[PDB]
RNA sequence: UUGACAUUGUGAAGAGACAUAGAGGGUGUAGAAUAAGUGGGAGCUUCGGCGCCAGUGAAAUACCACUACCUUUAUAGUUUCUUUACUUAUUCAAUGAAGCGGAGCUGGAAUUCAUUUUCCACGUUCUAGCAUUCAAGGUCCCAUUCGGGGCUGAUCCGGGUU
RNA sequence: UCUUUGUAAAGUGCCUUCGAAGAGUCGAGUUGUUUGGGAAUGCAGCUCUAAGUGGGUGGUAAAUUCCAUCUAAAGCUAAAU
RNA sequence: UUGACCUCAAAUCAGGUAGGAGUACCCGCUGAACUUAAGCAUAUCAAUAAGCGGAGGAAAAGAAACCAACCGGGAUUGCCUUAGUAACGGCGAGUGAAGCGGCAAAAGCUCAAAUUUGAAAUCUGGUACCUUCGGUGCCCGAGUUGUAAUUUGGAGAGGGCA
């Protein structure tokens, strides 16, 4: 096929062709709404390898998230406590911007379920993503057992509980000795070792 | 590969129109420094002769001025001193020994210049005169490193067939590469502009 | 231009893929044939339809089997199609950039097609095929390095262009 | 508040050097002779001529070359400085995005050095009135019904609201 | 117990050509945070930005040379809890 | 002038679907301070409480970009243990894991990237019928900017042979 060729074009992002296309598209999205419908992917190579089958029910949205640091609330900087916890400007917000994009399109189109998302663009002020939401009640998705797992109601809002490719990243989940804050989730492995486990016949 | 071009071979034999002994010259290319202890300071045996004319001013002493009447070019002594300092220049390179190291301070102003004497680099004051004379009348190369980067030497003759001249350019590549200092760069064989004396230049 | 595209779409009006009714007809014919003569899909004649589909056409160009390739001047994900002139130049297959992917859709009975490819041709129009190949290679494939070195774009709007013309006329000449 | 990077691209000046070869430049003694150094080397061209040799100096040549040394960039881009010239990014502002840009017409300033080389205008000023019915007129149609359509009246071109 | 669904499907031996395998990602600098993780455990901002006998990891940084074990940047899955 | 394509829409269009409550457990974000240090600023309380978002009968994790260095082991979870150790820390107060060993349970896999190209063979919907949680036929649509079959790193694909 030709997705190998689109893949290798999409890897070289600062050559003159892709920086031209990136500037046309960054204007093209900076003149539309914040969350708006994408009739077709702009990266079919990247979209298809995340789970896009171009048939009915798979919808593509495109989304601008603002770009920077989470300036803390609790107004006028007066954080009312120890001077340890007194930062306002340099706090940096454990969720990715890729998670805020998916979560906002999941709050808009709520009958749908989110599969993944991919980068398309970034300027200085914004990041631009496309989200690859699936419509689960549509009968093409409910059949064909590769894609009915989104129908099971334990997968409502994969994007909110951290279940996509990036939610499973931002939660720190892998195997490894380097992942011991969380390998099986952080809070379960917190409570599993601040439990004082007792027994009937006290050892 | 050195087989598509000539580089020592039969391909450049009719390019030069002089029907005299015209010799091939190989230039090694690698950036070096300006100091004098760096580079490839070695002149090995060239296996096939360069086919050059050379006469030796053997100014020898008691134990060594007897093996020059069999296989040599000229027989000299240490008494003939008032010639090689003023007028005569009929020589190509000399050959001396270690037995007389006090006559070397006399023939400096005339013979050290055009490479007719020895300073420190070429095996000219070698003592053995019964076996090293089958190696110097079969004329060797000349490995002499210059100021910034060039290495001009002589391998063989272009009119010589490619049977004798097949292990001569190959043994010479293994001298300016392995005994060399660690002050050279990567790809010590980077460029080899090889032209003999008259024709075009054939490079690797 | 209009003339070479006119000849090309005459040639492609001669070569269209099989529609549903013709498929039903050949299904009835081979359903008779397999039940009676037991010809393993060999009582049907050999097709000569146009090749189309982007992975299809790219694989046919890679395997050196494409005679001619039409390319659209289109879809804004142009990463789909900017590597087709370089493939057709690298693999020697002639290539033409026809205007509008909708005519490519109408000759293939789709909405759009975005590529078109001849690999087979019947013996009626070998000469017309060679003439079209000659015309397109005069237009595209021989002119590859020239257009490869030049930068398009930079055309101004006509207001600022006319202002630049007035200024460059009145600052250099009289 | 200031500096650096990103959004942030593109033309026009000024110094560093490369793709790419060439004309030429580079004068302490001696030595036919301005040898920045090296290699091959006793000969080449029909001849002449030079060259080997000779002699000289730290360096011997005719002949073909490499590194270099000072200009010349003719062809294409990379850099920091000049702020200049940019609209498409960006930012502001206004309007129920109404006349913007370019060209022509009639007048007229305008003097012609051949014929226009240019530039301005290009429907309203005593008056607390009025200004609307796709516009009257002119012109071409319908198939003459009572009516309706087209162009002009109100210049074309470009679709960038300014 | 009624169909025999099928000249269909699956499975394994030998030789040859092969053998595609996820990029603003991996990673690195710095900052905030967290960890038991200590020249930096993980996440996140911004800046730079890859590779293919490549890439991660082998918990004192770095250079050089081997070895070992793995395949990321896509997705499903009851029970023990 | 007719007829398509892309893109964006408008309906009390046809049919769907999400909001809320509970929230004991579970998944994430956000996030303190009293308190301990015999003061207090890092630290500790605590990666906690309050707030928020989202699920289920369990959630999550899950078939290794793992642990190891052995004679190697093999998805995940949980228990006994390693271990109050290694390490961190005004090296103060305190904070604090992992690998192996034993056991319960044990279950494995699926996509993208290969033209099927002698044949989109696939699918939503509407219709008519029925052995009407669905099946068949027909008909517009999605769809080749790619829907089916074939394979997924453990293998596998294309030819050839028995």
């Amino acid at each position: 096929g030709a997705y190998k060729y689109l893949e290798e074009l999409q890897r070289k992002k600062q050559s003159d062709v892709l920086r031209f296309l990136q500037r046309v598209r960054v204007w093209e999205y900076r003149q539309k709404n914040v969350i708006h419908r994408a009739a077709r992917p702009t990266r079919p190579d990247k979209a298809r390898r995340l789970g896009y089958k171009a048939k009915q029910g798979f919808v593509i949205y495109r989304v601008r998230v603002r770009r920077g640091n989470r300036k803390r609330p609790v107004p006028k900087g007066a954080t009312y406590g120890k001077p340890t916890n007194q930062g306002v400007n340099e706090l940096k917000y454990q969720r990715s911007l890729r998670a805020t994009a998916e979560e906002r399109v999941g709050r808009r189109a709520a009958n749908l379920r989110v599969l993944n998302s991919y980068w398309v663009n970034q300027d200085s002020t914004y990041k631009y993503f496309e989200v690859i939401l699936v419509d689960p009640q549509h009968k093409a998705i409910r059949r064909d057992a590769r894609y009915n797992w989104i129908c099971d109601p334990v997968h409502k809002h994969r994007e909110a509980r951290g279940l996509t490719a990036t939610g499973k990243k931002s939660r720190g989940i892998n195997k490894g000795h380097k992942f011991n804050n969380t390998k099986a989730g952080r809070r379960k492995t917190w409570k599993r070792q601040n439990t004082l486990s007792l027994w009937r016949y006290r050892k | 590969v050195k087989e598509l071009l000539k580089y020592s071979n039969e391909t450049k034999k009719r390019n030069f129109l002089e029907t005299v002994e015209l010799q091939v010259g190989l230039k090694n290319y690698d950036p070096q420094r300006d100091k004098r202890f760096s580079g490839s300071l070695k002149l090995p045996n060239c296996p096939r002769p360069n086919m050059s004319i050379c006469i030796f001013g053997d100014a020898f002493d008691v134990d060594r001025a007897k093996s020059c009447g069999v296989d040599a070019m000229s027989v000299d002594d240490l008494k003939k001193l008032n010639k090689n300092k003023k007028l005569i220049k009929k020589l190509s390179k000399k050959y001396n020994a270690f037995i007389a190291s006090e006559v070397l301070i006399k023939q400096v102003p005339r013979l050290l210049g055009p490479q007719l004497s020895k300073a420190g680099k070429f095996p000219t004051p070698v003592s053995h005169n019964d076996d090293l004379y089958g190696k110097v009348t079969d004329v060797r190369s000349t490995i002499k490193f210059q100021l910034k980067k060039v290495l001009c030497l002589a391998v063989a003759v272009g009119n010589v067939e490619m049977e004798e001249d097949v292990l001569v350019n190959q043994i010479l590549m293994s001298v300016n590469f392995f005994v060399s200092l660690l002050k050279k760069n990567w790809q010590n064989v980077g460029s080899l502009v090889v032209k003999s004396s008259m024709g075009p230049a054939f490079r690797l | 231009d209009r003339n070479t595209a006119a000849e090309t779409f005459k040639l492609f009006n001669k070569y269209r893929p099989e529609t549903a009714a013709e498929k039903k007809e050949r299904l009835t014919k081979e359903a008779a044939a397999v039940a009676e003569g037991k010809s393993k899909q060999d009582a049907s004649p050999k097709p000569y339809a146009v090749k189309y589909g982007l992975n299809h056409v790219v694989a046919l160009i890679e395997n050196k089997k494409a005679k001619l390739v039409l390319i659209a001047n289109d879809v804004d994900p142009i990463e789909l199609v900017v590597f087709l002139p370089a493939l057709c130049k690298k693999m020697g297959v002639p290539y033409a950039i026809v205007k509008g992917k909708a005519r490519l859709g109408t000759l293939v009975n789709q909405k759009t097609s975005a590529v078109a490819a001849l690999t087979e041709v019947r013996a009626e129009d070998e000469a017309a095929l060679a003439k079209l190949v000659s015309t397109i290679d005069a237009n595209f494939a021989d002119k590859y390095d020239e257009v490869k070195k030049h930068w398009g774009g930079g055309i101004l709007g006509n207001k600022a262009q006319a202002k630049m013309d007035k200024r460059a006329k009145n600052s250099d000449s009289a």
